[PDB]
RNA sequence: AAAGGGAAGCGCUUGUGACCAGACUUGCGCCCGGCGGAUCAUCCGGUGUUCUCACCGGUGCACUCCGCCGGGCUCAGGCCAG
RNA sequence: CCCACCCAUACCCCGCCCUCAGGGUAGAAACGAUGCCCUGAGGAGUAGGCGGCCGUGGAGGUCAGUGACGAAGCCUAGGGC
RNA sequence: AACGCGACGAUACUACCCGCACGUUGUAGACGUAUAAGAAUAGGCUCCGGCCUCGUAUCCUAGCAGGCGAUUCCUCCGCCGGCCUCGAAGUGGCCGUCGGUAAUUCGCGUAUUGCAAUUUAGACACGCGCGGGAUCAAAUCCUUUGCAGACGACUUAGAUGUG
């Protein structure tokens, strides 16, 4: 399997994966967008307070006519939301990376979220009835998953300017 | 070797005709057509819209189909397709062909260098 | 035709047509302007003309939103003048607001213009350019008829500059009297043929 | 930098010196077309004009060109030559002695021109 | 020391292209040079080498500054403007921008 | 990586930043010196031809030819320019 | 009324491209003669008419054609005509 | 004015201030980027003699991009400290110290950048550095309030107390 981020080596970088997964794909973006760049540690206890309702995922693209929070004002938005699936869908994966990363032998603390980067997996294609005998799609948007987790880290001169530098030199 | 004394290359226009509303649609190439419909902008020649090719750009017949090196491009396959260029090597610079295996671009390179004709290509699969 | 680093030009006496060309030109040319006192600013004609002109202009305004789009009407003479300058520049443009971000306009003398040089559109002139016997109004007082508060305000200060400046000329009257027996005295200590050839030459 | 002439040689290039110990101007060639011709003539009674001549002669100034580039490539100066240095001289020696008969010219020699605020150089006389 | 300048140019602004109405050519500048008010006085110009100086961002050959360079070529109207060809047509951004205007190549 | 004050997209022309395709690396011709060889020209016999021209073997023996190595000289060589 | 100035694809000169026209080229040391050399004029275009080339699938001949040391295909702010 | 402005309080840090040390840091574009009366134009200015189309003027302007050493001069400029002073968007006057200074003359150097190639030279802001001086703070989430409220937002309270 090959990752999107092929620059980092696996020698000093843990990775986690998940596909198929009957997650929303906005939710898990704007959760995956919210805990990029972290530290590990900091990343599960945010994902544990989205869950318990303490702390929000700012809602950036996938944010149309959705409500305002007061617990937006850490990101500086006024829109925010807890997506405790996606929360706790990377919270499995998190930990797996984890896992790995202490199967490898690396420094758990001093590891941060390099990589993570959420797409469109297959669509699950339910059915919908509605008015008139009418039939409309109900479909799903599953996401893949996947994170990777990394240790914290005068030529060609002319004549009349080489006489100048001379010259300056000299003088 | 160098290539033959020849009139100074002159290039009428160096920007590529593009297709009207070729970059508003995805599903039109960027390939030249011309517009056929009779109140189209471009077909009547209104100031600020695309030109099309006419005849007048066409570059000079002492230039025609040369490189800025001075060379026409021949295209070749094999070391007799190379030894074709003997006498050639001050006006004709010989490109090797894509699907040529590395062996024998290796064979036509040396065999070029001997007979002293200018591979345009020649850094492939090096 | 002469490049300075910026233009200061005194409003009092000129036309507002006129000057207002000239300094857009100047804009557009690439010359910094600035423009002090458009409190004595002038327009000809008579001055019933001009609060015809202002109240046909006043009569102007979006008619589902005055908060947006309108024209805002701004009653000080040096925003009147700025209206005039933009009307004559392309202000929807790049260059026509990198031209603009050149000129500044103020009403009466604010400091340090106050002691800097002014100098004087001889093109746009009243005493230069209209006929004796044609009427003139004051953008001051067209602006103090239809709103403008700062009218007592701005005469106080220039009074007050006025004293000062008044003052400073009595210091340079005094400098250009010691000057002048400074170099009558030292006339008797100038070498003959240093003054002969001085005055052959032109000094 | 303000110089005298002492021969127009060929193809527009001139053959000028400071003096050298006026304002450090050695003999020099120049071009006609960037001088600007004033109205002030030394009198050139006393100066050698065989080594005006010898100095006139092409290759007296790059025939040890390659040579002492070569030389070149701490800074340190570059060697003057002794053909150069006593040319010079001989040269100038009479250059500042008749200069020095005119009032201050030594003075104008040494200065530099430079323009100021209202210089117009269509109205200007030089 | 000496207090004194070093200008061995003249001073101009560079105010627009060859243009009608609408239509603009690019291919011709036009200069105002400092202190000229007449075709007389711009008939001296004629032929001297102009440069048009700026900055960049990269270092090349040591130096962040580059020039382009054109001569004079034909006077334009009656106030003095001159007409101006250059090796590359003048950026539009330079509307107002200084320009130098050598002394050289010289009739006098 | 970049732009965004109620559209973007497009043509000409510069400029800015990033990234690249050519060309050049010396050749040709003499004058010397040092090498290494006799594929020089004549004559003879045979062969084939365009029926007067070439090839092969005897053929050179060093002021003749053919390559190499050091210099020197002449010429032509890329771009931007005066 | 007078003077000067600005500019269109309009006119003059020059280069280039195409079309058309008018010419030359074998006791051939002689040519993609279906070629080459010289000169002049013109260049918009719907319905319409005509000519030359580019590309796609397959067949005969040929290139003693290319190819697992990589064919076809596809991607390419990389280039040449 | 959510891209108008002012005053004040507290400001942890890699934050603030001072010195120099420079920017493959950015600027609608430095090259002497010099120059303050007010007022009238069928009237003004003054030294009180007279003067006024004219800024075509005044200042400054010479030296390795401006050196070194004398002769000579007490002229000009700049940084600091003191006393005053400057509020229209705040900055100048005097004094004192220090440093530089062709107004006159002379002596040694200037070359070689090769017959032009911007003359890389200034200002503002920004950043990385040292060596020092000064200071140990707030806001939001959370709970609570109902003078408020669709949600945000607003009025409150949470650190020893009249909680």
């Amino acid at each position: 399997v090959r990752y999107a981020a092929t620059e980092i080596a696996p020698t000093k970088s843990a990775r986690a994966r998940g596909s198929y997964l009957r997650v929303s794909f906005k939710n898990t973006r704007e959760t995956a967008q919210a805990i990029n760049g972290w530290k590990l540690q900091r990343a599960l206890t945010f994902l544990q307070n989205v869950i318990d309702k303490k702390e929000a995922v700012p809602m950036r693209r996938y944010a149309g006519s959705t409500g305002r929070t007061a617990q937006g004002k850490q990101w500086g938005v006024s829109r925010a939301r807890w997506p405790v699936k996606s929360a706790q869908f990377l919270i499995g994966l998190l930990k797996n990376a984890e896992a790995n990363a202490d199967a490898k032998g690396l420094d758990t603390g001093n590891l941060i979220i390099k990589h993570i980067q959420v797409n469109q997996a297959p669509k699950q294609r339910r059915r919908t009835y509605r008015a008139h005998g009418r039939i409309n799609p109900y479909m799903s948007n599953p996401c893949h998953i996947e994170l990777i987790l990394t240790e914290a880290e005068e030529s060609h001169l002319s004549s009349r300017q080489r006489g100048v530098r001379i010259r300056r030199a000299l003088t | 070797v160098a290539a033959k004394k020849h009139v100074p290359i002159v290039k009428k226009r160096t920007k590529r005709f593009m297709r009207h509303q070729s970059d508003r649609f995805k599903c039109l190439d960027s390939a030249w057509r011309k517009p056929k419909g009779i109140d189209n902008r471009v077909r009547r020649r209104f100031k600020g819209n695309l030109a099309m090719p006419s005849i007048g750009y066409g570059s000079n017949k002492k230039t025609k189909h040369m490189m800025p090196s001075g060379h026409k491009a021949f295209l070749v396959h094999n070391v007799k397709d190379v030894e074709l260029l003997l006498m050639h090597n001050r006006t004709y610079a010989a490109e090797i062909a894509h699907n040529v295996s590395s062996r024998k671009r290796i064979d036509i390179i040396t065999r070029a260098k001997q007979l002293g004709v200018k591979v345009t290509n020649a850094k492939a699969k090096v | 035709s002469s490049f300075e680093s910026v233009v200061v030009i005194d409003g009092k006496g000129h036309l507002l047509g006129r000057l207002a060309s000239i300094v857009a030109k100047q804009l557009l040319s690439g010359q910094k302007i600035v423009v002090v006192r458009c409190e004595a600013l002038n327009i000809s004609g008579e001055f019933f003309r001009a609060k015809l002109k202002y109240h046909a202009y006043l009569r102007k305004m979006t008619r589902y939103n005055p908060t947006r789009g309108g024209p805002f009407h701004f009653r000080a003479p040096s925003r009147i003048f700025y209206k005039a300058v933009r009307g004559m520049i392309p202000h929807k443009t790049a260059r026509g607001a990198a031209a603009l971000e050149r000129l500044k306009v103020f009403e009466g003398v604010p400091p340090p213009y106050d002691k800097k040089k002014k100098m004087v559109v001889p093109q746009a002139l009243r005493v230069l350019r209209l006929q004796p016997g044609r009427k003139y109004c004051t953008v001051g007082r067209l602006s103090h008829e239809v709103g403008w508060k700062y009218q007592d305000v701005v005469a106080r200060l220039e009074e007050r500059r006025k004293a000062k400046g008044a003052a400073y000329y009595e210091r340079k009257k005094l400098a250009a009297r010691q000057l002048s027996e400074a170099k009558k005295a030292a006339a008797a200590k100038v070498d003959p043929k240093v003054s002969e050839a001085l005055a052959a030459y032109g000094y | 930098k303000r110089v005298v002439l002492l021969k127009c040689l060929d193809q527009g290039v001139l053959l000028v010196t400071g003096p050298f110990k006026i304002n450090g101007v050695p003999l020099r060639r120049v071009n006609a077309r960037y001088v600007i011709a004033t109205s002030v003539k030394v009198d050139l009674t006393g100066v050698d004009q065989a080594k005006i001549d010898e100095v006139a002669q092409p290759k007296y100034f790059t025939a040890e060109k390659a040579k002492e580039k070569a030389s070149e490539e701490k800074p340190q100066k570059k060697p003057v030559s002794s053909t150069r240095a006593a040319d010079q001289k001989a040269i100038d020696k009479a250059l500042i002695a008749n200069i020095k008969k005119v009032d201050m010219l030594a003075s104008y020699l040494a200065s530099s021109f430079s323009l100021r605020k209202g210089d117009k150089p269509h109205l200007m006389k030089f | 020391p000496s207090e004194a300048g070093h200008r061995l140019y003249v001073k101009g602004r560079h105010l627009s292209y060859q243009r009608g109405r609408r239509n603009t050519h690019p291919k011709t500048s036009l200069i105002k040079i400092e202190g000229v008010d007449d075709t007389a006085a711009a008939n001296f110009y004629l032929g001297k080498r102009v440069a048009y100086v700026y900055r960049a961002q990269k270092e090349v050959r040591g130096t962040k500054i580059r020039v382009i360079w054109g001569k004079i070529t034909r006077p334009h109207g009656n106030s003095g403007v001159v007409r101006a060809k250059f090796t590359h047509p003048l950026p539009a951004r330079s509307f107002g921008a200084s320009v130098r205007i050598m002394l050289y190549p010289s009739s006098i």
